[PDB]
RNA sequence: GGAUAGUGGCCUACCAUGGUUUCAACGGGUACGGGGAAUAAGGGUUCGAUUCCGGAGAGGGAGCCUGAGAAACGGCUACCA
RNA sequence: GCGGUAAUUCCAGCUCCAAUAGCGUAUAUUAAAGUUGUUGCAGUUAAAAAGCUCGUAGUUGAACUUUGGGCCCGGUUGGCCGGUCCGAUUUUUUCGUGUACUGGAUUUCCAACGGGG
RNA sequence: UUUGGUUCUAUUUUGUUGGUUUCUAGGACCAUCGUAAUGGGGACGGUCGGGGGCAUCAGUAUUCAAUUGUCAGAGGUGAAAUUCUUGGAUUUAUUGAAGACUAACUACUGCGAAAGCAUUUGCCAAGGACGUUUUCAUUAAUCAAGAACGAAAGUUAGGGGAUCGAAGAUGAUCAGAUACCGUCGUAGUCUUAACCAUAAACUAUGCCGACUAGGGAUCGGGUGGUGUUUUUUUAAUGACCCACUCGGCACCUUAGAGAAAUCAAAGUCGGUUCUGGGGGGAGUAUGGUCGCAAGGCUGAAACUUAAAGGAAUUG
């Protein structure tokens, strides 16, 4: 159906596979998602090869990540155009304790949980960075 | 970009509506018209032309299904042994319903015709 | 993930609600096939002995009793020895072995 | 519990479900208890040599 | 449909009895005789049963032979194809 | 139209034949409903009750006077138990 | 599962002790039991993939928003008392009682918000 | 949107009400002037096939029949007997009618949604492949209920009925055989008509989508490179030397998972539906719906038990 779930799982399996990089098709919500993670420095960059007048849109993602291990220990999709979780501002279940962040899609723009508290917020979790 | 490349290759606007326009009025065949020429010229049409007004097209899909149905209907009337083919009649008629739900939503008269347009045309 | 459904909307989520109800294996609202009740006092006048199980041996002394809440079943007697007289009324716990 | 004390951890509530017996439980446990590798330490990596 | 449940066709005549099998045959041939049939000549759904083995077209008035109960059968159609196969080969 | 403190097929004439329900109507069974109670880390399950609050009664059922207010446990009428 | 004669489980009293003005036992209920799974689980062989298809009421939403704004954000406005939590203290003490404080999902109306669906 | 008209609204200057008429905004009716009205499946060309229906046609049986010819057996198995058998069998030669099925071919093989489908050959017509970038340009994707097909065997009418072949008949076995074993034998097998709705319907893996390891070649087509066989000599191929792509296949074969054995997805965590319940009682009772009926769907309780089960080991 979507493309978004394929992105989180393809990175996590790749970190394990030990690889030079990733390539995949991007899709519309999927490109919007990605950028937030990089900013917290899980990833060096990404660039979409042919942004303009093209059928699919394909994204080559620059990994942060080998030499030695990585940065993005686990990206595991909770919601990521997958499944319909919900979070409130008050109701914040999360794993990891702290070391890690949660990405919420919200009315405003994206951001981390910790920043999202300062605004207040809620949305649906995309995935868990441990 | 995609449209611009073919713009250099072809020849030019105004002329392209007229070349295409003839073949369509003769009898349908949007795909056919399109393979004639001078392809480099024809290549631009989706890329620049909106898409013309035409008879048929939305109707074609239904028309063909009914065309096929009648022929199969004799083969279902004769000998009963037809276990594979029957489902096909069930697939095609039904592929017409499947198209008929979205195709009904933009225009008028697709709603009246499309229901009716099994087992008539 | 999650659960299977996304919780997307428009009259969905209704399906799982049906599953919980059909499905509950044990005895439903209370049980009163026979029975319960903290003392249900059957006055019985049959004293007999029944067997025990396949792999051991033994022969217990039991007394059958007819309940107030109409039923005749075999009841076990706890303690060593016993005497039991006119009826009488002996109050039963109704524990499961 | 005994296993925790020796680990030189005093208090951890570790919800081990799905199984009774014991060599499999003891076998499972060194494996979280040797590879830690997840965040802050991950950042700390940069530096090298023997 | 009718106020009917399953399908009588003819059955009401019988009343109650007669049985599923017996009444089914007697239903099939007669209800199919009644069924509107195209005449080969005009193509209008004319054909009616004049009598057993007599079929007439209301529009053209050409009358034709056929099965007693049905205008036509499979059997008659088989005979016509084989004679034609023989006839074709002989002619070349 | 009538009625009533006041909504109104509440009730009643006439004209329309309706209106609901695969988002569960109608119907059946259930060893008061909410505020709340214990669980359990959370989630939910459980419980819904004596107390607070609102609802319904007085052996079963219907009607009625009085009174601002009652369709009345401590009023009647009056069949039945 | 103990008792086929020297019984760690009967039967008697010593001893050991859990607990202790309480205690277990039964019944009801809940945890564990992720064993109704939303958090928290299975469907190759464990209960379990519908024989398979055609479609729908109803789940989801294909390359960077822009209007509106229901779901979204961001700030204010209600939930009796009792009980629950935090302390004074008050009756020789104390639970009770008692004062004061702190929290409450939900819903109402209201600035303001535009990724998504 | 600017600019004028025509109808409505229109306190008014008038104590007052009044009778009588415009233009300005708004609304309406418009003219002038000045800008938009917009974008998985199919389509064309195509290839395979065992996709389905009907016809044609072949052979190879054995039976039956017609005919040869000719004696004392044949049949069958562990061993035998039943059976067949001098009225001439069987085995044997040829010829006909009937007659079911397609050996050899047929392969880790191809195709249909599945069930399944295999003589060659013809007729009508479908479907997946590719390649096009033509159209909807994301149109889509699944779905209880609904609806369709759905082996075989049963069932029923009617035709055909060769070997076969339940039941059932005699024989041997043997304590017993209604058993395996052998002979005989009917519905059935088959055809057209109409029902059944189920199978170990299996890939024990529902179906739709994304990513995530390679390796040998199999079929279809397409991009071919290259020359050769192979044809003919402008020339292009059926196979092929030799890559690549696309779809299925299956094996060989990963490591994170998988109880496991295993899998490459049954992996990494998806969309969606159905559905699970400790085992026996039970896919049963009772009621409903359907069916000619068989039975199928739908679907448990009293009660009973400290286990059923899977996989892997060691005896």
């Amino acid at each position: 159906m979507t493309r978004s779930s394929v992105l989180a799982d393809a990175l996590n399996a790749i970190n394990n596979a030990e690889k030079t990089g990733k390539r995949q098709v991007l899709i519309r919500p999927s490109s919007k998602v990605i950028i937030k993670f990089l900013q917290v420095m899980q990833k060096h960059g990404y660039i979409g090869e042919f942004e303009y007048i093209d059928d699919h849109r394909s994204g080559k993602i620059v990994v942060q990540l080998n030499g030695r291990l990585n940065k993005c220990g686990v990206i595991s999709p909770r919601f990521n155009v997958k499944i319909g979780d919900i979070e409130k501002w008050t109701a914040n279940l999360l794993p990891a304790r702290q070391f890690g962040y949660v990405i919420l899609t919200t009315s405003a723009g994206i951001m981390d949980h910790e920043e999202a508290r300062r605004k207040h917020v809620s949305g649906k979790i995309l995935g868990f960075v441990y | 970009e995609s449209v611009i490349e073919q713009i250099v290759k072809y020849a030019r606007k105004g002329l392209t509506p007229s070349q295409i326009g003839v073949l369509l009025r003769d009898a349908h065949g949007v795909t056919q018209a399109r393979v004639i020429t001078g392809n480099k010229i024809m290549r631009i049409l989706k890329s620049n032309g909106l898409a013309p007004e035409i008879p048929e097209d939305l109707y074609y899909l239904i028309k063909k299904a009914v065309s096929v149905r009648k022929h199969l209907e004799r083969n279902r009337k004769d000998k009963d042994a037809k276990f594979r083919l029957i489902l096909i009649e069930s697939r095609i008629h039904r592929l017409a319903r499947y198209y008929r739900t979205v195709a009904v939503l933009p225009p008028n008269w697709k709603y009246e015709s499309a229901t009716a347009s099994a087992l008539v045309n | 993930m999650g659960k299977g459904k996304p919780r997307g909307l428009n009259s969905a989520r209704k399906l799982r609600v049906h599953r919980r109800n059909n499905r509950w294996a044990e005895n439903n609202y209370k049980k009163r096939l026979l029975g319960t009740a903290f003392k249900s006092s059957p006055f019985g006048g049959s004293s007999h002995a029944k067997g025990i199980v396949l792999e051991k041996l033994g022969i217990e002394s039991k007394q059958p009793n007819s309940a107030i809440r109409k039923c005749v079943r075999v009841q076990l007697i706890k303690n060593g020895k016993k005497v039991t007289a006119f009826v009488p009324n002996d109050g039963c716990l109704n524990f499961v072995d | 519990r005994t296993l925790e004390n020796t680990l030189k951890a005093a208090f951890v509530a570790i919800g081990n479900t799905y199984g009774f017996l014991t060599p499999n439980l003891w076998a499972e446990q060194p494996l979280p208890v040797s590879p830690l590798d997840i965040y802050s330490d991950e950042a700390s990596a940069q530096k090298k040599r023997f | 449909m009718a106020k009917r449940t399953k399908k009588v066709g003819i059955t009401g005549k019988y009343g109650v009895r007669y049985g599923s099998s017996l009444r089914r045959q007697v239903k099939k041939l007669e209800i199919q005789q009644h069924a509107r049939y195209d005449c080969s000549f005009c193509g209008k759904k004319t054909v009616k049963r004049g009598a057993a083995g007599i079929w007439t077209c209301s529009c053209c008035k050409k009358t034709v032979a056929g099965g007693a109960y049905t205008v036509s059968t499979a059997a008659a159609a088989t005979v016509r194809s084989t004679i034609r196969r023989l006839r074709e080969m002989v002619e070349a």
